[PDB]
RNA sequence: AGGGGAUCGAAGAUGAUCAGAUACCGUCGUAGUCUUAACCAUAAACUAUGCCGACUAGGGAUCGGGUGGUGUUUUUCUUAUGACCCACUCGGCACCUUACGAGAAAUCAAAGUCUUUGGGUUCUGGGGGGAGUAUGGUCGCAAGGCUGAAACUUAAAGGAAUU
């Protein structure tokens, strides 16, 4: 996997908790 | 070098460049000993009698090394007014 | 028997060069082994190491044995020679030709006060081949040799008594830190010292006051 | 010290002059030469021809000192000097080597054409640089006919030339030869101008 | 190279080199005698100049200023100082 | 800028040196320099030298005869105590039979050996073999 | 040049520097946050004595192949559960 | 490691060279960067001058030449054989052959 | 497809070199030499060799080779050489006198402290 | 959030190519591309070379300036500029050849003046993964940025060169 790539996929990620962490709010 | 009853060690003691007074190693396969001969009248060159001039591989290499002998040269008499110290 | 090219062969063979301390002094080429031979007879020649060396070939690998080989006495001289053949005796032989017609000499000295007979190095100094950086430190009287083996015996071989080593570097790949070890030994001749501040004579060489000697006729 | 005989009496002055050993400098020029005398408005240095005779002379006298005439090696690759060095081997001792040096001459103890010198004069360090880089190996002086352009590695002994030359190289090695004949005493005076003609030297391409 | 006296260099050479790397720094410029075509009077002006220099007594402009060395009004004769 | 005077003229020597010139021009000049100088030339590391006067600063022209292997300042001159001295001449200087540790004492500039014989110390400056 | 301070008066510098630095030395790291005692299933301890929960037979990593004959124990100390060899050729039909 | 010292570039001095297209493709490349080939072609092939100097009013007719400054992206210049890969040692001339 | 081996070639010159008085021209003759001479193995490497000779053997005919020595064409060399110009091209006569030299030559010459007679000009560029 | 919206064009449509092809190729095409007020603070933001200072080796170029040339041309007669030409000189973007120095080497006039180790200074790294992640701050409207772990895991990951 490139680089670049997998730092998307982290932020992809990330999206998706910080969603979460939101809605647990 | 010398030990304590007066009497010399080292074995063998080095040559050193004319030029530079910097010492000739024993595996300095670009050092040169140059022999300029000893004239007389009518010119002659009296045999077997010469100035020795050593000069280390270095300065060759560099090549201030013609320019070092001239001055060595100029310095016996050898050459009159080739090199210049004033430069 | 022996039949020498080279002037300083023939030279050495009529008995018109007496000792390897004029060649030394004179910077003179020496390119027959059995010179050496001549003038050391005391060489032992200790084998450092064999070792494997390899070449890819579209069918399968050529594999060479490299010999590493020093040489010397105990009275300031030694020699190192790599040589890489398929045989691997053959090899030793010919490294310890190398080795041989490397010979160099060694300002050996004293740590402090000259007792009687150099036992060190006069100088600190040091050697760098590869990345292996040999730092060889004169030592006082009876501490030893100092030295990881390799270098050690290169030590005994050249007749240093007493020696501190600072080796750095990669020092495991074994032949760069004999040379470099090599190289610190050399160094020791051609560092000015007070005790040969004072300008000599310049003697004529060998090669010049039996020149007639020289070639074949 | 010389004995006022060897001064540049004017003859000599004027042969320098004729050959062209003067002008052939070249409008660029190496550091390492203070044998310049004035520039040329046009560009063109001049060699100080003195200073050149005075080389010469000291060339003279280190080739004297060689014992043994055949220790000598007069090299040239370059054709405007191949026979000029010729006629300077067939003067002095001296051994010749024209045109090609062949590498691994001077080191390599099986190659046919080894020598074991104790001197070497060079028509050009420029073109014949792989004899000056052997040399190097083996703790061989070497004197060259440098003009004010050629690189001085290596070089003990310079003489302030012109490579351009044609007349020129030959000119001096004739020169060369005919002081080091003087030194030796197998030409008993140093005032008589010497039998044999500068032209003699030289370089003629075929044309019979 | 090698060796030199560096000490007292040839006069040449040392013209050459810049001024403040010559042995000891010296100034390049000088001072300038002016006579200007009309009146009989001496105008000490520096060679280099910045200002449009006139005479004391009447308005003329002797020198004009450029990058370096400043540049004589024509009619003007000048002896260097 | 130029932090240390002293360290560049060293500097300076030490090329001159290993290029084999015989001779170097030494650009600001100082006291300290000069008492530098002085020390090794009673040694015989070096040859003459002359101060040149700019009205500012200084020029020193130094005469090598080629016997100085190396100069060299050690630089934030430490505070060397009697005791001290020892270590420093065996970290420093290449054998124990010569070699020169130059160092700064209340009694002037001095090598190590004078310092020793006067019963003197203060702060290091540099070293010369 | 060299990129450390130099000058008589830095010290405090050269010290905090090196502190600074030391935190990348793993070592140093592991004595410092005190690993050995927080994680670490022995409390930083040579020994530790626990009770046989089962006997687990463990395939090893590649070129080798064998079933290493381990057990899964559960130490006195905390409670921690851990695997642990059984060295030799019999031994595993020594423990229950 | 570097395989050129110009980073195959030329610029150093600059600091931001402005991109021209590619005139095969429009890989836009960087106007250093650019391989830059000027080809002078005559208007008129070498084999169809002869017809048209038979067909033309006015005899001794000049013949106009077109003239085009073109840049390849490095990739079709070495597709299109406008250069060629070299050895290491021969890479190094900057001088034209011809 | 002919085209002469080390062998064949190499011998053949060291045979020129040897004999190049006797070992002329014609083939058989050349041929007969060879076997006198050197010691041949085969017939047809003898008879090859013999001509790689005549073929050398004519082309010097026709002026002198590379590598092939011989101690004639040495000598004839050695004679050619020997030629001098009765004149010379240093003998300033072609000049009339006053041989052509620039002012910067003129001032060297008067600064060695010479007397010539010598013919100034000036050149620019 | 306004204004502008010709071109080109993440998304989309949409025609092929393919086993698949919401990929390359083709045709359209909102956002964007331009701008005005804010924000954002990152790029292979690269010379992957921190800044200031000294010294060591030649060589031509070239740009900016300045000097000396009865040097060439310009011509409106001397001209006076200007443009050239030559020589020197500071400052710059570079480059070429040698390293006698460096370096693991590729290579480097600095990446030199380092086991012969100290001119002054700021920042950064300490096997590979886990991870630029978790967490806590803090700054952002948001995207994100700056800061930044550990458990555990692993005998290599890498660099330059070689056949
Ligand atoms: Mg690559
Ligand atoms: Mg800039
Ligand atoms: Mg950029
Ligand atoms: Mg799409
Ligand atoms: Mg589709
Ligand atoms: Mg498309
Ligand atoms: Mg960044
Ligand atoms: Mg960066
Ligand atoms: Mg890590
Ligand atoms: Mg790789
Ligand atoms: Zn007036
Ligand atoms: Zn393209």
């Amino acid at each position: 996997m490139r680089a670049k790539w997998r730092k998307k996929r982290t932020r992809r990620l990330k999206r998706k908790r910080r969603k979460v962490r939101a809605r647990s709010k | 070098m010398e030990n304590d009853k007066g009497q010399l060690v080292e074995l063998y003691v080095p040559r050193k460049c004319s030029a530079t007074n910097r010492i000739i190693k024993a595996k300095d396969h670009s050092s040169v000993q140059i022999n300029i001969a000893q004239v007389d009248e009518e010119g002659r060159a009296i045999p077997g009698e010469y100035v020795t001039y050593a000069l280390s591989g270095y300065i060759r290499a560099r090549g201030e090394a013609d320019d070092s002998l001239n001055r060595l040269a100029q310095q016996d008499g050898l050459l009159k007014n080739v090199w210049s110290y004033s430069r | 028997g022996w039949v020498p090219v080279t002037k300083l062969g023939r030279l050495v063979k009529a008995g018109k060069i007496s000792s390897i301390e004029e060649i030394f002094l004179h910077s003179l080429p020496v390119k027959e082994f059995q010179i050496i031979d001549q003038l050391l007879p005391n060489l032992k020649d200790e084998v450092m190491n064999i070792k494997p060396v390899q070449k890819q070939t579209r069918a399968g690998q050529r594999t060479r044995f490299k010999a590493v080989v020093v040489v010397g006495d105990s009275n300031g001289h030694v020699g190192l020679g790599i040589k890489t053949a398929k045989e691997v005796a053959g090899a030793i032989r010919a490294g310890i030709i190398i080795a041989k017609l490397s010979v160099i000499p060694i300002r050996r000295g004293y740590w402090g006060t000259n007792l009687g007979q150099p036992h060190s190095l006069a100088t600190k100094t040091s050697g760098k081949c590869g990345s292996v950086s040999v730092r060889l430190i004169p030592a006082p009287r009876g501490s030893g040799i100092v030295a990881s083996p390799a270098v050690k015996k290169l030590m005994q071989l050249a007749g240093v008594e007493d020696v501190y080593t600072s080796s750095t570097g990669s020092t495991r790949t074994l032949e760069n830190t004999l040379k470099a070890a090599f190289v610190a030994i050399g160094n020791t001749y051609g560092f000015l010292t007070p005790n040969l501040w004072e300008v000599q004579a310049l003697t004529p060489s060998p090669m010049d006051v039996y020149a007639d000697y020289a070639t074949a006729s | 010290s010389l004995p006022s005989t060897f001064d540049l009496t004017s003859e000599d002055a004027q042969l320098l002059l004729a050959a062209r050993v003067h002008l052939g400098a070249k409008n660029v020029q190496v550091h390492q030469e203070p044998y310049v005398y004035k520039a040329r408005p046009d560009g063109v240095n001049v060699i100080n021809v003195g200073k050149t005779w005075e080389k010469i002379v000291l060339a003279a006298r280190i080739i004297a000192a060689i014992p043994n005439p055949e220790d000598v090696v007069a090299i040239s690759s370059r054709t405007y000097g191949q026979r000029a060095v010729l006629k300077y081997a067939a003067h002095t001792g001296a051994t010749p080597i024209a045109g090609r040096f062949t590498p691994g001459s001077f080191t390599n103890y099986i190659t046919r054409s080894f020598k074991e010198p104790r001197l070497v004069i060079v028509t050009d360090p420029r073109s014949d640089a792989q004899a000056i880089k052997e040399s190097s190996y083996v703790n061989i002086p070497v004197i060259a006919l440098t003009d004010l352009d050629s690189p001085s590695e290596y070089v003990d002994v310079a003489i302030p030339c012109n490579n351009r030359g044609k007349h020129s190289i030959g000119l001096i090695w004739y020169l060369l030869a005919r002081e080091v004949l003087r030194l030796r005493g197998a030409l008993p005076d140093r005032t008589q101008p010497w039998a044999i003609m500068p032209d003699l030297y030289f370089y003629r391409n075929p044309e019979e | 190279v090698l060796v030199q006296d560096l000490l007292h260099p040839t006069a040449a050479s040392e013209a050459r080199k810049h001024k403040l790397k010559t042995l000891v720094q010296s100034p390049r410029s000088h001072f300038l005698d002016v006579k200007c075509p009309g009146c009989l009077n001496i105008t000490t002006v520096f060679s280099h100049a910045q200002t449009a220099v006139t005479c004391e007594s009447c308005s003329t402009v002797l020198c004009t200023p450029t990058g370096g060395k400043a540049k004589l009004s024509e009619g003007t004769s000048f002896r260097r100082k | 800028t130029r932090t240390s005077v002293l360290a560049d003229a060293l500097n300076a020597i030490n090329n001159a040196e290993k290029t084999g010139k015989r001779q170097v021009l030494i650009r600001p000049s100082s006291k300290v320099i000069i008492k530098f100088l002085q020390v090794m030339q009673k040694h015989g590391y070096i040859g003459e030298f002359e101060y040149i006067d700019d009205h500012r600063s200084g020029k020193i022209v130094v005469q090598l005869n080629g016997r100085l292997n190396k100069c060299g300042v050690i630089s934030p001159r430490f505070n060397v105590k009697i005791a001290d001295v020892e270590k420093w001449t065996a970290n420093l200087l290449p054998a124990r039979q010569f070699g020169y540790v130059i160092l700064t004492t209340s009694a002037g500039i001095m090598d190590h050996e004078e310092a020793h014989r006067k019963h003197v110390s203060g702060k290091i400056l540099g070293f010369v073999y | 040049g060299k990129g450390k301070p130099r000058g008589l008066n830095s010290a405090r510098k050269l010290r905090v520097h090196r502190r600074n630095n030391r935190w990348a030395e793993t070592t140093y790291k592991k004595r410092l946050l005190g690993t050995a005692f927080k994680s670490s299933p022995f409390g930083g301890s040579s020994h530790a004595k626990g009770i046989v929960l089962e006997k687990i037979g463990i395939e090893s990593k590649q070129p080798n192949s064998a079933i290493r004959k381990c057990v899964r124990v559960q130490l006195i100390k905390n409670g921690k559960k851990v695997t642990a060899f059984v060295p030799n050729d019999g031994c595993l039909n020594f423990v229950d | 490691p570097k395989k050129r010292a110009s980073n195959g570039r030329n610029k150093k001095g600059r600091g931001h060279v402005k991109p021209v297209r590619c005139v095969n493709c429009s890989r836009s490349v960087p106007k250093d960067k650019a391989i830059k080939r000027m080809a002078i072609r005559n208007i008129v092939e070498a084999a169809a001058i002869r017809d048209l100097s038979e067909a033309s009013v006015y005899a001794e007719y000049a013949l106009p030449k077109t003239y085009n400054k073109l840049h390849y992206c490095i990739s079709c210049a070495i597709h299109a054989r406008i250069v060629r890969v070299r050895s290491r040692t021969d890479r190094r001339i900057r001088a034209p052959p011809q | 497809g002919r085209v002469r081996t080390k062998t064949v070639k190499r011998a053949s010159k060291a045979l020129i070199e040897k004999y190049y008085p006797k070992l002329t021209m014609d083939f058989q003759t050349n041929k007969r030499l060879c076997d006198e001479i050197a010691t041949i193995q085969s017939k047809r490497l003898r008879n090859k060799i013999a001509g790689y000779t005549t073929h050398l053997m004519k082309r010097i005919q026709k002026g002198p080779v590379r590598g092939i020595s011989f101690k004639l064409q040495e000598e004839e060399r050695e004679r050619k050489d020997q030629y001098v110009p009765d004149v010379s091209a240093l003998d300033l006569s072609h000049s009339n006198d006053v041989l052509n030299v620039d002012t910067q030559t003129a001032e060297l010459v008067n600064s060695l402290g010479l007397k010539l007679p010598l013919s100034v000009s000036s050149v620019s560029a």
